[PDB]
RNA sequence: CCGAUAACGAACGAGACUCUGGCAUGCUAACUAGUUACGCGACCCCCGAGCGGUCGGCGUCCCCCAACUUCUUAGAGGGACAAGUGGCGUUCAGCCACCCGAGAUUGAGCAAUAACAGGUCUGUGAUGCCCUUAGAUGUCCGGGGCUGCACGCGCGCUACACUGACUGGCUCAGCGUGUGCCUACCCUACGCCGGCAGGCGCGGGUAACCCGUUGAACCCCAUUCGUGAUGGGGAUCGGGGAUUGCAAUUAUUCCCCAUGAACGAGGAAUUCCCAGUAAGUGCGGGUCAUAAGCUUGCGUUGAUUAAGUCCCUGCCCUUUGUACACACCGCC
């Protein structure tokens, strides 16, 4: 796309999407898993994973 | 009906005898002479 | 002057990319005097990039079940080809060798699981080593082909095939794979 | 691979070099010729074992302690590791910055106003805290 | 068979053993047969020290009932002199001898003698 | 109109890939630009040090 | 295993162990293994070779008339330990490579707590109960059957060829067996007859003493064939001849002469496998009066690919849910 751009320098745009689940499907599609008992009290998000 | 064409029966767990199952049912909780034993025999 | 065969020197031959210099075998160190020896090349890992690539054609010529295991008819069959090709083409057999190595390695592949479109999903390129297992194994396996309902005899299919190989002519079977592979990776790129 | 130790082996040389850590050498051979006298070992496999694992430990002996101790190894780090005193203290400042604040706890003291402090400007914002939350 | 077992299992071990273990499988008083299995003590099982380690024994004893077959398998303790254990110890078992601590490593003397 | 067929070196092995282990994700640079290194991935037995033909130069990169 | 650490110290299994293979010109030795040296020969030698060459020719424990254990055998000791070096790693556990090295992962055997209504009552003077017990479901004897064939499936053997088949010559093994309580039945050398299968005398061997230096096959070297269901294949079938057995028909097996069927590398699918391995290739044991296309071992020749992953198929661990606990072949 940059290779077939006009543009010196085009920012591609991006596509803001806010999904919500049922339960069901949610774990489903493994956006959430189930959780051991202790596990279950932290409401801390999973890491970004960014380094 | 239980067998199969050959005569092995098709659902082994299914005990076909009234007399006694899968588990070993102890009588009377092991107790008289020519039996197993109990608590008050192993102590 | 190690004499292959008693003839066919070794220090004429020079393996031109240097892609496939340090995999190919015929410099003076690896230089033998038979494609024959139980030099456990399968001990481990790149082992066999050591071992003499005449040996690796030999070792490669004996397949299809009815003989696996006959070397010396392998090595024998390996001197005529040699002989031919050097009468034949008027250059060392070891140089049309190198040559038909380095024509008959696919230089690229493809390989996933998910559900392929023609052949395969995803291009990839080859390891220096599968070139060289690649090319021997298509070189031998149309030799093995070309001589099976003839009255032309394994020793001269070898030969053709090497000569075929060793400048591009569309008729050896090494080359033949050789496009389609590469065509097909060309296509699932 | 597969060359991991057992505890067979393990306790065995803690053991032997705990004991006999003076007669005991750096040497494999040596090693593996004082513990067919110090140790009734039936099996000459799991003897040089044991000797190949004592050469290991002892080496990293010479250099660093490890779990398995030594009494002389812990007088000699006793009687090395008081040293390096510095020539002058590290808490004798010529000056020390103080908060106006506990300048005032040390006059509440009685003892503020000596000449080594040295009052500096507070600091201004009360920016302290992190942001809450992600963001 | 718990009185009887544990009967033995005591005879065994004050005589004087590693360990033991004896099972009694069979049919008692039902026709679903029940194996009870009683040990006590150190029992090794597999390698070539089992053979002259382990003294084992199964009978087979004729009921009213059917068959119940008696399995005995006894540990024998080490032993220096071996008439009444092994004689070679453990392969795996590694011993020590503790060092004598008389080092006296004093200002040099020579006596005479 | 092609690009010439060149060639590369490996300087380190990232990994096995393909989910079958059929393949290495590999880090190679070019002898024509030095500088000029990126992440390829290969089938066969690969070494590190060894040079490797490339057909085409930017294909895909992605991080394991 | 190291580390974290309300755990510390242990035990079983794993490992360790036993056997086997790989190395010891180091030890003990050997006329049932031999080797060198020497002596008689036999031949090529003569050009003359002459301490010339070959000899599984004969000898030197023919015990007075050599030594030695390298080769062979089998005992004790050694040797290998991630030991040395470099790199990676918490710099720990260990991992990678290289040197020296015979070897830097040789194969097996043994093998936990338990579970499988797994298989065996046709292994038993192992065995409960039931059945039969004199016209026997006991036991013996005669014959037949276990083989029987429109068909389907499994383990296999042989092939489809010239990388071959035939003919001849040359040339190399290792496991291991071998004369019997009952028990009748051994391995075979040598000579002779026949073309072969076989037959007849004469031994040797209860065995590192004889077969036997196991002259194995593949392979190697020469001949012919020549891409042709053909000199590939030898299935089917006719005739004849031998052997074992009391008995060969429903052909036991073997030999000889004839016909010469599919089969021109095999759909969907699917099996096994990482180094002396797959595979080619023969030889022993078991079965056996006669019997190997089976099985268990052994040797010969001897590779391609890989030093990874969870894609497929499974298994294990953790979390989780449970109304199951005879435990999903559940409960309902
Ligand atoms: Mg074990
Ligand atoms: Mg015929």
């Amino acid at each position: 796309i940059s290779e077939a751009s006009v543009f010196d320098a085009y920012v591609l745009p991006k596509l803001y999407v806010k999904l919500h689940y049922c339960v069901s499907c949610a774990i489903h599609s493994k956006v959430v898993r189930n959780r051991s008992r202790e596990a279950r009290k932290d409401r801390t998000p999973p890491p970004r994973f960014r380094p | 009906d239980g067998f199969d064409s050959r005569g092995k029966r098709e659902f082994d767990r299914h005990s076909g005898s009234d007399r006694s199952g899968l588990k070993h049912e102890d009588k009377r909780g092991g107790s008289g002479s020519h039996n197993w034993g109990t608590v008050k025999d192993e102590l | 002057d190690i004499k292959l065969f008693g003839k066919w020197s070794t220090d004429d031959v020079q393996i031109n990319d240097i892609s496939l210099q340090d995999y190919i075998a015929v410099k003076e160190k690896y230089a033998k005097y038979l494609p024959h020896s139980a030099g456990r090349y399968a001990a481990k890992r790149f082992r066999k990039a050591q071992c003499p690539i005449v040996e690796r054609l030999t070792n490669s010529m004996m397949m299809h079940g009815r003989n696996n295991g006959k070397k010396l008819m392998t090595v024998r069959i390996v001197k005529h080809a040699f002989e031919i090709i050097h009468l034949l083409t008027g250059e060392n057999p070891l140089q049309v060798l190198v040559n038909a190595i380095i024509n008959s390695g696919p230089r690229e592949d493809s390989t996933r699981i998910g559900r392929a479109g023609t052949v395969r999903r995803q291009a990839v390129d080859v390891s220096p080593l599968r070139r060289v297992n690649q090319a021997i194994w298509l070189l031998c396996t149309g030799a093995r082909e070309a001589a099976f309902r003839n009255i032309k005899t394994i020793a001269e299919c070898l030969a053709d095939e090497l000569i075929n190989a060793a400048k591009g002519s569309s008729n050896s079977y090494a080359i033949k794979k050789k496009d389609e592979l590469e065509r097909v990776a060309k296509s699932n790129r | 691979m597969g060359r991991v130790r057992t505890k067979t082996v393990k306790k065995a040389a803690r053991v032997i070099i705990e004991k006999y850590y003076t007669r005991l050498g750096n040497d494999f051979h040596t090693n593996k010729r004082v513990c067919e006298e110090i140790a009734i070992i039936p099996s000459k496999k799991l003897r040089n074992k044991i000797a190949g694992y004592v050469t290991h430990l002892m080496k990293r002996i010479q250099r660093g302690p490890v779990r398995g101790i030594s009494i002389k190894l812990q007088e000699e780090e006793r009687e090395r590791r008081d040293n390096y005193v510095p020539e002058v203290s590290a808490l004798d400042q010529e000056i020390i910055e103080v908060d106006p604040d506990t300048k005032e706890m040390l006059k509440l003291l009685d003892f503020g106003s000596l000449s080594n402090l040295q009052v500096t400007q507070p600091t201004v914002g009360m920016n302290f805290k992190t942001p809450r939350g992600p963001v | 068979v718990r009185r009887a077992c544990y009967g033995v299992l005591r005879f065994i071990m004050e005589s004087g053993a590693k360990g033991c273990e004896v099972v009694v499988s069979g049919k008692l008083r039902g026709q679903r047969a029940k194996s009870m299995k009683f040990v006590d003590g150190l029992m090794i099982h597999s390698g070539d020290p089992v053979n002259y380690y382990v003294d084992t024994a199964v009978r087979h004893v004729l009921l009213r009932q059917g068959v119940l077959g008696i399995k005995v398998k006894i540990m024998l303790p080490w032993d220096p002199t071996g008439k009444i254990g092994p004689k070679k110890p453990l392969p795996d078992h590694v011993s020590i001898v503790e060092p004598k601590d008389e080092i006296l490593p004093t200002t040099p003397i020579s006596e005479q003698k | 109109r092609v690009q010439p067929i060149k060639l590369a070196r490996v300087t380190k092995v990232l990994g096995r890939t393909g989910s079958q282990g059929q393949c290495t994700q590999v880090r190679v640079e070019f002898m024509d630009d030095t500088s000029r290194s990126i992440i390829r991935n290969v089938k066969g037995p690969v070494r590190e040090g060894d040079v490797l033909t490339l057909l085409e130069s930017e294909r895909e990169a992605r991080r394991l």
